[PDB]
């Protein structure tokens, strides 16, 4: 009375402030600051869905 | 009803975690899968609500 099939899931789920979220971490370029690095990150969220 | 569902789903918890907010009282509740039983069909199929 039972069968099975393969699917594609995620092993580690995470939430931030009560909503689903995903975590991206990195470093600035060598010889650069943190403020210009965060400013360079700040425009990339223009290119993501609604 | 959908307005109250939106308030308590997307709006309630961020302002409920803000500073100084001690209590929140909403007008209208969330969604819920309401199951209305009919007694005649329960009598016909020899069933209870239990």
């Amino acid at each position: 009375f039972a069968t099975g099939k393969w699917e594609y899931g995620s092993p580690k789920l995470e939430r931030y402030n009560g909503v689903p979220a995903m975590e991206i971490l990195g470093e600035p370029a060598p010889g650069l600051s943190s403020g210009d690095a965060m400013a360079a990150v700040e425009e990339i969220v223009k290119q993501l869905p609604k | 009803e959908d307005l109250s569902n939106y308030i308590v789903s997307n709006i309630q918890d961020p302002l409920s975690r803000t500073k100084g907010v001690g209590d929140f009282q909403v007008f209208g509740s969330q969604y819920s899968m309401r199951i209305w039983l009919d007694p005649a069909k329960l009598n016909s199929y020899q069933l209870t609500p239990g």
